[PDB]
């Protein structure tokens, strides 16, 4: 409580309290699914509504054409992030004319966070974001953290009531790999189902030749079943 | 630079800089600013020593020679408004030609406050200006107060510093919809006077009449307008 | 042609018998126009001291006030006049810190030394490149004129009357050899007790 | 090279400019006021580029007003006439103003002020910028008389501005002229 | 804590919240999306009748198309409204178009959260007003709200201020898809004088539609608030 | 100009004219061409007189601030790298062509500096105009490990060469012999002495003056005044 | 970001930073300075950490300039940065003028640039008392210069160790017709009243400025002859 | 970060800045520093800080020219005040050279408050801690008598006192001051506040007088010691 | 205890960095990486504990290319670990941009611990709470720094938590005795020993710079040495 002060304090047990806080942000954030077929990736989450009224607050982007980016937290954060990673695969497709990895967009984003955790005056980026992407690597998901870091997954939830979005993934996760994109799809919409509290919905899904696409509303019905 | 975010939110969501601001602003000396249909007249009351010091030093300012000026609150951060303000009309002739309108010029004066609100390092203006003139492109007098949170507002007749409270309502009282010259300087006299227990010797009175200069009222006519409002 | 050449000038200076001489013609020509008569080249730095500044005119005025700026400065902060020495030494810094885009004016410094009044003569070219001649310092487009006319005419221990007598006569064969140059003159003599402040007439051609 | 005028009398300023603005070989305009009034009682003549003139005189109307609000007097004829040598100076050396211009201000004693693109400046009883000056000066110096009353002032800026037209081989289309007197810069016709 | 940028405990950044707040201590404002046109109605709090209502406007236009109303500081607002229009006109100027309702939007978005401390030279804190975007792109309506967190959401309905939460609740069961303009205005001009403490009138009300039909953000006159607020059931 | 400083047994013999040429006509007949850098060190300079004068005043500032902070003798070949890097940082703009002589804890040092840079450690070195009038005679006269007399008079015909043969250079010769005050003990403090115009060369003196000057120029006065010096 | 000032005033309006700077120079080793009538004198106890110091290698007692020299009582490290810049101001000071910055130039921009330290931000006050000796026109000049910039001149003071007590001693056993030699010493008699033990040569630095007004340090011979009488 | 941090450039609960509060209460703990004009000049007095038997007054501390026409006395910081002298100094200078006219005491004044104000309201930085009595002479309004604060604000004065027992100075000023006094009686007037506010010896004041002569223009003199103590020994 | 442990330029009146000491109880937090030098080449060896099931096996890298000759094991702050991976990165391309040359592990150990001790040293950085164990063949150098910028070649060196008994364990073989090869089934037992049963699901992320790699960095193939447990 009393190392609760900056990014930049360590608390006498080596944490960094406002790198928890942030990360915290981000488990308050809709439950967001990630999940990574040997052929294809997907991110979906339950898109937040402030109003009845309201419209559901975009939770999924489409980073480069083979890569995308869910966001859980601040979705100011997020979408600073996703201004961050765009220029990032506009300067890789700009100097070496071919799409960059997902990996490292996750690596960048984790750089740009760790140094707003590193030094005074800035705070953690209070976003996780899902990226999914495919190219030469594959199809790679990553769970980038606001304290700097970013986890590789096969599969992955986060924001809130994402342990029951966990659990489904860790029950189906030998099926991820030879999962079909509509199936991937299916697995990640009934990951999310576990979590219901559609419309809300928004999935971006990729493949290794598919580009990036997302699908909201729906337009998702079809991976109901 | 230093940039310690003077002016930040509390839990309660209210800039307590900006409250602080407010409250330097209320110990400043009352002015009060009426408007007619081709005239405007500003008065502020003066505290003063008067036989050590030179009572020419004056809250109100010139800012152009349409834009006319005058400040409640601290007397070298409404200074620097009126500097910058002075500035921004002859950079707004060197610019456009023509003259700055008093709506331009009053949100550019709100909008210094406002960035002091805004920026790092940077303590609130504790001053609340009358940005008071005339614009040919509106044929309209204005009066516009801003504060130290940044915020204008034009007004039919406006008064702050300390006892603002009071001459707004003298000014909500006694104002007419279509005055003349003299009935918004009888309005304003008589609202400073409404606070203050002194003739010419302490008031200090200033107008801009409709394509005019900023006049400062003399110490025998002032002295007969206050006689004609008693 | 040439900028220095835009303004013509005629600034002198010689050393007397415990006075200086500084002269200067009046005129401010631009190139082969004659514009005034009553162009300040000669300015009063310090109760004895007097600069020259034989050149552009606008660096003569950019210089004069720049060297009033530092000498005000200097005389607040020590609450002292400054010494000729000290204000040659200011003078060459002033055109050096500009060396390479340099005033086109040539400073020439008259002065008395603060206690043994003994004359002090300094011109510079454009950068501070200081002389201290014991006898004549010239400066301006008539360069060549007034050397050529002091080095035979000057002469060691002149009075302030002699020492007038040639500033006023060399200069007025130099500005009268100098087309842009003359248009009157104007001669300090700085003394022990007095500057006399001589307007001579030279040729208005 | 356009023609400015300036002369100084007693009481008073005659200050005179081309008229006519140019774009190339064309006379654009037969009537454009090169006088700029920077203060009700300093009319700035200016000779150069129309564009570098305008902006020099906007820039130096602006610093004189704000002198003017800033603190609570007008700049004097010798104030303003370093102010605008200043000025001067700091561009030839840097993003120069290429204009030649003659201040002519009234502060209770008229003063005209030489000045140009390099930053020279001089107090004179009459000059010019622009070719003007080699037909003029002669003119001044042959019927200037000091004392000289308003009217023989008119009609001495008459002869000059009438030497322009005749023997400078760029003859003006016409002068605007300005009397800069107590009573402020009033625009004047000479006949 | 005692840093701008600083998350609590819960993961929630306290200036952002605090600027929430304020937000929720700025003047009501109701705007009512209809496929005719989106209506903002907007409470004008004056302090006096001498306060000129028209200077007090809670209701600016961006551009031609899109507009927009404030709640909570009107400087803070004021420093939003200025980047949104001067983002209006520059993506006219870049792309010969009017800018997108929801690109407003998230421009300013961008610039809401941008606020830091601690670093050398910047707002140095979020901005305390609440926008409520809205404008006809495409020949469509689009009406987005914008909080001081920098979250931006398209609404068919939306209220901010001091009555926001009052106001969402007298939507809830009172807004439908299909309404008429004439209809959006009536419910906006009620929801609003149910959340404000004061009697409904042209003089403390400001009135804006982005209309479909002529394609632009106009600012209703008093002589339209008085024809809406004459049709209001009290 | 003619600059030219040799290394003797016993220490440096520098030697420079003493004629300062503003184009074809010599401006000045006694000027100073040998500059003191620090009680050990002194540059004899040619090129721009200015930058000769500034640049020396420069790095003798440089050298005694250098010596006072640390207390250390300043190095001929430390005078040279500084000389050298500061020439080549303004790319041969500062016209100063150097020759720097001086005592070191390595003994007696004569560098060379070009304006653009390029120093050289030489035994003899002749720079400016007449540099090869007077390396001609350095050429012939230098040797090893020769005494102070010698030098002396080799480095002053040197410069003597240079003030005949070459038009550039005239008047005096200015010498400054750096040597250890006790020569036999190489530990002992570095001196110098400065023979300000070792030679005065008589047949380039003014041979000829009228003794009653003519003169029919005749001064009017326009106008007189009179004002105190204080 | 610590651009803010760490030099503030208290509620009473003392700037404890500068009290504090202050109390430091009053635990530096104790400086005594004193004028006489034809030049000015500055003596230190520059006592060593050990026997085994080299005292020429950190010598209290410093030149300025061929003129002006300076004393100390506080941060050693903090003395000597003011004395390399008050040596790089009297340097720039002869490159723009040709002769060393005068005394009461020198003690003025040393005051200065104490001065800055105790308001810019991210910065301590030095923590160093100076007593600089320099001739004016009007003859040899003593000058405190403060952490907090302000400048005394003095005709005698000590400001370092037990400088209360030195200072009574000095307001004693002080008179203006004392000549260099004389002032010399009554500063080693000041270091001897506020200094426990024998007084020894070698663990003070003089300098002094003469008739000549040119700084010169007492070479350690120097010091013991003036002692041994 | 900013936790040891002063506020310096913060506003307190009352709106009024407690650094610069501070810096006037260090003002009124300093020595007295009197400012009188009469018809063609001003009169500033002031006590020396440094005042004791071994201190040699050889140069003026409280009182310093600013330019030809423009002196100061200084309450206060003395570090502070020559800081803010040389940056009056280097401004006056600024507007010789710019207009080749002595500077309007006025714009010099508002100059140093410009200086002083930005330190209370940018920067974060410590306040000048110094009340400046501006006294000076321009053609525009005369001979001026100035009063600078900490916190930027000045105010011309017929007369006025800074420091300590500055509110008894100012009483004794209001029952004695006359209009169009001479320079003589003025300084008699600055003797008796003086001798009444605050000991007492002559060495331990500092006079300089301002004056407007037609003829020789606006004059400054710092009155030496000997000035001072022939001046003090009259009453 | 007391308030020396927020700033981490601060000092604790008995000398400790307090910040720089949390910073590693964040690396001791983490989970053992360790590297020992080997005959055949250097062997980087990290205890992934999988937190998830879901984590790509092989994903999320301990070991990282700082240079086509050197690897880099982190410890510690994953954030931290990979910006000073980053940065050893970066280090190593400046180095060859300012030289030319490829960067060696003890200077590039040199020039990393400056970023670390800049962390602790100036205001305004956090203190890296990472170990980085850099390993290079071609350099046969093992050069350790911790979160303070101490950096310390190794024969054997390991950091994070039971980095004590791993430790002792690597010190029970003479490990430039064997190869890489047969290195590797002797650390998996070190790190096997250690693996605490709470983590059921972990991977042990072996990395090697070997002659069979020609030097470069490569991850043990997982033919040679499954790196996945359960
Ligand atoms: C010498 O090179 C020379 C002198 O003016 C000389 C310059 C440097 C030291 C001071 C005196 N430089 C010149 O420009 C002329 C041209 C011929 O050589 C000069 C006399």
């Amino acid at each position: 409580s009393k190392y609760d002060e900056n990014a930049t304090t360590f608390s006498p047990e080596g944490r960094i309290l406002q790198v928890e806080n942030a990360m915290k942000a981000v488990q308050q954030g809709m439950p967001t699914v990630g999940l990574k077929s040997k052929t294809h990736a997907v991110i979906a989450g339950v898109m937040h509504s402030p109003s009845e009224f309201s419209s559901h607050q975009p939770k999924i982007f489409k980073i480069d054409q083979h890569i995308g980016v869910a966001i859980s937290g601040l979705t100011a954060d997020g979408r600073g992030l996703c201004k961050f990673l765009r220029n990032e695969c506009l300067h890789h497709t700009f100097c070496f004319g071919t799409e960059i990895r997902v990996a490292d967009l996750a690596d960048t984003v984790a750089l740009q966070s760790q140094k707003k955790t590193s030094k005074v005056g800035k705070r953690p980026y209070g976003v996780g974001l899902l990226m999914i992407g495919a190219g030469v690597d594959g199809p790679r998901l990553f769970e980038t953290c606001p304290s700097g870091q970013h986890w590789e997954y096969n599969a992955q939830a986060i924001g809130r009531r994402a342990q029951a979005a966990k659990t489904y993934l860790e029950t189906n996760l030998n099926e991820f790999p030879d999962c079909t994109r509509d199936q991937l799809i299916r697995h990640a919409l009934r990951a999310l189902n576990d979590c219901k509290s559609l419309e809300a919905i928004a999935l971006g899904v990729v493949g290794i030749d598919e580009p990036f696409t997302i699908l909201e509303g729906p337009e998702l019905q079809k991976y109901i079943d | 630079d230093y940039t310690r975010s003077i002016t930040r939110f509390s839990p309660d969501g209210r800039l307590f800089q900006i409250d602080h601001a407010h409250a330097a602003v209320q110990r400043g000396t009352t002015v009060v600013a009426t408007r007619s249909k081709d005239m405007i007249v500003i008065a502020v009351e003066k505290t003063a020593v008067a036989k050590l010091q030179d009572p020419h030093f004056s809250k109100i300012c010139s800012l152009d020679k349409h834009v006319m000026c005058a400040f409640a609150g601290l007397h070298a951060d409404a200074r620097r408004l009126i500097q910058s303000g002075q500035r921004q009309c002859q950079s707004h002739r060197l610019t456009y030609e023509d003259p700055i309108s008093i709506e331009n010029i009053a949100r550019y004066i709100a909008t210094l406050q406002l960035k002091n609100t805004q920026s790092g390092g940077a303590r609130p203006y504790g001053v609340s200006t009358l940005i008071c003139g005339f614009d040919d492109m509106t044929s309209q007098p204005h009066i516009y107060e801003t504060l130290p949170s940044g915020t204008y507002a034009e007004w039919k007749a406006r008064t702050i510093g300390r006892h603002d409270q009071t001459v707004m309502e003298y000014l909500e009282k006694h104002y007419k919809d279509d005055m003349t010259d003299e009935e918004a300087q009888k309005l304003a006299i008589g609202a400073l006077l409404e606070v203050v227990e002194n003739g010419s010797k302490n008031l200090e009175v200033a107008y801009m009449k409709r394509g005019g200069t900023m006049e400062i009222m003399a110490e025998e006519v002032l002295d007969a307008l206050i006689e004609s409002t008693k | 042609s040439d900028i220095s050449t835009y303004n013509g000038s005629c600034v002198l200076a010689m050393a007397g018998d415990h006075c200086v001489a500084i002269a200067s013609d009046r005129r401010l020509g631009v190139n082969m126009l004659t514009v005034s008569k009553d162009f300040k080249r000669i300015f009063q730095i310090n109760d004895r001291i007097y600069l020259g500044l034989a050149g552009l005119a606008t660096d003569v005025l950019t210089v004069r006030e720049q060297l009033r700026f530092d000498v005000n400065l200097l005389e607040l902060r020590e609450e002292r006049p400054i010494d000729p020495k000290k204000f040659m030494n200011l003078v060459k810094s002033t055109l050096y810190e500009k060396r390479f885009s340099p005033f086109f004016v040539t400073p020439v410094i008259a002065g008395l030394l603060p206690e043994t009044n003994e004359p002090y003569l300094a011109a510079s070219d454009s950068i501070g490149a200081f002389a201290f001649p014991k006898d004549f310092a010239v400066a301006g487009t008539c360069e060549e004129s007034l050397y050529g006319i002091c080095e035979s005419a000057w002469r060691p221990n002149m009075n302030p009357d002699e020492l007038f007598e040639c500033t006023a006569k060399c200069l007025i064969a130099a500005v009268e050899r100098d087309s842009i140059s003359g248009w009157g003159g104007i001669v300090y003599i700085i003394t022990q007790d007095k500057v006399i402040i001589k307007e001579i007439k030279t040729r208005m051609d | 090279m356009l023609s400015i005028v300036g002369l100084q009398g007693p009481d008073w300023v005659l200050i005179a400019a081309d008229s006519s603005v140019s774009s190339s070989i064309i006379c654009m305009s037969e009537n454009y006021d090169r006088i700029a009034q920077l203060d009700d009682r300093h009319a700035l003549a200016m000779s150069g580029e129309t564009g570098d003139c305008l902006q020099l005189s906007e820039y130096l109307q602006g610093n004189v007003a704000l002198y003017k609000f800033r603190n609570g007097v007008e700049l004097s004829s010798d104030a303003l006439a370093h102010f605008i040598r200043h000025t001067m100076a700091k561009a030839v050396r840097k993003s120069p103003y290429e204009v030649n211009m003659l201040l002519s201000g009234y502060d209770g004693k008229p003063h005209l002020y030489f000045m140009d693109y390099l930053g020279t400046l001089q107090s004179i009883p009459y000059g010019a910028q622009g070719y003007c000056q080699y037909f003029v000066m002669s003119v001044f110096d042959k019927h200037y008389k000091e004392g000289l009353t308003l009217e023989d002032g008119k009609e001495l800026m008459k002869l000059a501005l009438n030497q322009i037209k005749q023997r400078f081989t760029v003859a003006p289309h016409g002068f605007i002229v300005k009397l800069v007197d107590k009573n402020g810069i009033t625009k004047i016709d000479l006949e | 804590d005692r840093n701008v940028n600083t998350f609590s405990p819960d993961g929630r950044l306290l200036q952002v919240e605090y600027a929430i707040e304020a937000v929720k201590l700025g003047s009501s404002a109701v705007a009512i999306l209809c496929p005719e046109g989106v209506i903002f109605a907007v409470e004008k709090r004056l302090s006096s009748q001498l306060l000129i209502a028209s200077s007090v406007e809670k209701v600016y236009a961006i551009d031609d198309h899109v507009g927009v109303v404030m709640a909570g500081l009107a400087a803070d607002g004021r420093t939003m409204v200025e980047h949104m229009r001067v983002e209006a006109q520059n993506h006219r100027f870049s792309f010969d178009e009017p800018i997108g309702i929801k690109a407003v939007t998230q421009s300013v978005c961008d610039l809401a959260l941008a606020f830091g401390e601690g670093r050398r030279k910047q707002m140095s804190r979020p901005f305390g007003t609440a926008l409520l975007v809205a404008g006809i792109e495409n020949g469509k309506c689009h009406l987005f709200h914008t909080d001081p967190s920098g979250t931006y959401t398209e609404c068919r309905a939306r209220a901010i201020g001091g009555g926001s939460e009052g106001a969402e609740a007298l939507l809830r069961d009172l807004y439908k898809d299909g309404m008429t303009l004439h209809e959006a205005e009536d419910l906006a001009l009620s929801t609003l004088r149910q959340v404000i403490q004061e009697k409904l009138n042209e003089n403390n009300v400001e009135v804006a539609c982005a209309r479909v039909s002529t394609g632009k953000f106009e600012i209703y006159t008093s002589e339209q608030r008085q024809e809406i607020v004459a049709r209001l059931p009290p | 100009t003619t600059i030219a400083a040799a290394i003797f047994d016993g220490g440096v013999v520098l030697g420079a004219d003493t004629r300062a040429t503003a184009g074809p006509i010599v401006a000045v007949k006694d000027e100073m061409k040998l500059h003191y850098i620090s009680d050990n060190i002194w540059v004899c300079g040619a090129g721009i007189a200015a930058d000769n004068d500034n640049i020396n005043a420069v790095i003798s500032a440089k050298l005694r601030l250098f010596q006072m902070n640390t207390g250390l003798q300043p190095r001929v070949d430390q005078c040279t790298n500084i000389l050298a890097s500061r020439l080549f940082q303004y790319m041969g703009y500062i016209q100063a062509a150097l020759i720097v002589g001086g005592i070191d804890f390595q003994g007696p040092q004569v560098y060379q500096v070009a304006p653009h840079g390029s120093f050289s450690k030489q035994p003899f070195i002749a720079q400016g105009s007449g540099s090869l009038a007077a390396i001609s005679v350095l050429e012939n006269r230098w040797h090893n490990k020769m005494n102070e007399h010698d030098c002396m008079e080799m480095v002053a015909d040197a410069i003597y060469a240079g003030i005949t043969n070459d038009l550039g250079s005239g008047s005096h010769v200015n010498l400054c012999v750096i040597k250890r005050e006790n020569p036999e003990d190489k530990q002992s403090k570095v001196i110098y002495t400065f023979y300000k115009d070792y030679r005065v060369p008589h047949e380039n003196d003014r041979n000829f003056r009228l003794e009653p000057q003519i003169n029919n120029i005749d001064v009017e006065v326009i106008k007189t005044t009179e004002r105190p010096l204080t | 970001d610590s651009d803010f000032s760490l030099t503030t005033f208290s509620s009473g309006g003392k700037l404890n930073q500068i009290e504090s700077a202050l109390k430091a120079v009053s635990l530096g080793g104790q400086c005594v300075g004193v004028k006489a009538k034809n030049g000015a004198v500055i003596a230190c106890e520059s006592k060593p950490s050990s026997p085994l110091v080299e005292k020429v290698t950190n010598l209290k007692v410093q030149k300025i300039n061929d003129n002006v020299g300076i004393v100390y009582s506080g941060v050693n490290t903090d003395f000597h940065v003011i004395l390399k810049s008050l040596r790089k101001a009297s340097i720039k000071y002869s490159l723009r003028l040709g002769v060393e910055m005068p005394t009461r130039e020198v003690v003025k921009h040393a005051a200065h640039k104490m001065q800055y330290y105790t308001q810019i931000g991210g910065v301590r006050p030095f923590g160093v008392s100076l007593l600089i000796i320099g001739w004016e026109e009007l003859g040899p000049t003593l000058w405190q210069v403060d952490p907090s910039g302000t400048f005394w001149a003095w005709k005698a003071t000590a400001l370092g160790k037990r400088s209360d007590g030195s200072r009574t001693f000095l307001e004693r056993r002080y008179s203006e017709d004392q000549s260099v030699d004389d002032a010399i010493h009554t500063a080693i008699s000041t270091l001897k009243e506020g200094f426990d033990g024998q007084l020894t040569a070698e663990l003070i630095e003089i300098g002094v400025v003469d008739e000549t007004r040119k700084f010169r340090t007492l070479s350690t011979a120097e010091i013991r002859d003036f002692l041994t009488e | 970060t900013y936790r040891y941090d002063a506020g310096t450039t913060t506003f307190s609960s009352d709106g009024r800045i407690l650094q610069v509060e501070y810096a006037i209460q260090s003002i009124n703990q300093a020595g007295t520093a009197i400012g009188v004009q009469f018809t063609n000049g001003v009169v500033l007095a002031a006590e020396k800080k440094n005042t004791g038997r071994l201190v040699d007054y050889l140069f003026p501390e409280k009182m310093a020219k600013i330019d030809g026409h423009i002196v100061t006395a200084v309450a206060g910081l003395t570090a502070d005040a020559n800081t803010l002298v040389d940056l009056m100094r280097t401004s006056a200078q600024k507007y010789l050279k710019t207009y080749d006219e002595q500077m309007p005491v006025e714009q010099l004044v508002r100059m140093v408050c410009d200086e002083k104000h930005s330190y209370t309201q940018y920067g974060g930085l410590r306040p000048y801690g110094v009340s400046f009595l501006i006294a000076g002479y321009d053609r525009h309004k005369g001979c001026q008598l100035y009063l600078t604060d900490p916190s930027g604000n000045f105010g011309g004065w017929k007369a006025t006192a800074i420091g300590e027992n500055n509110q008894t100075a100012q009483s004794i000023l209001k029952s004695q001051y006359k209009d169009n006094m001479t320079a003589t009686e003025a300084m008699d007037l600055t003797v008796k506040v003086l001798c009444k506010t605050l000991s007492l010896s002559a060495d331990k004041l500092e006079f300089a007088v301002l004056q407007f002569r037609e003829e020789y223009g606006p004059k400054v003199r710092i009155l030496t010691t000997s000035e001072v103590d022939t001046l003090m020994k009259r009453y | 205890g007391s308030g020396y442990d927020f700033n981490p330029i601060t000092f604790s009146p008995d000398g400790r960095q307090f910040q720089v000491e949390y910073a590693t109880k964040a690396v001791e937090k983490d989970s053992l990486a360790l590297g020992v030098k080997c005959k055949d080449g250097i062997l980087l060896a990290a205890e992934k504990n999988l937190t998830s099931t879901l984590l790509t096996p092989g994903g999320n890298p301990r070991i990282f290319w700082i240079n086509d000759s050197i690897a880099c094991a982190t410890i510690g702050h994953r954030p931290d670990c990979y910006s000073i991976v980053e940065q050893s990165r970066n280090r190593a391309e400046t180095f060859t941009s300012n030289f030319g040359i490829k960067i060696t592990v003890p200077q590039l150990a040199s020039e990393v611990s400056q970023q670390f001790h800049l962390a602790h040293y100036y205001q305004a950085y956090r203190p890296f709470g990472c170990t980085v164990i850099f390993a290079s063949y071609k350099d046969d150098a093992l050069y350790a720094i911790e979160p303070s910028g101490a950096f310390y070649g190794y024969f054997a060196s390991c950091f994070g938590k039971n980095s004590n008994l791993a430790r002792a364990e690597l010190q029970k073989t003479e490990w430039k005795n064997i190869t890489v090869r047969e290195a590797v089934p002797e650390v998996a037992r070190i790190i096997k020993s250690l693996h605490e049963s709470q983590f059921k699901k972990w991977e042990i992320e072996m990395f090697w710079l070997c002659e069979e790699t020609n030097g470069r960095p490569q991850k043990v193939p997982e033919d040679v040495f499954q790196s996945r447990f359960v």
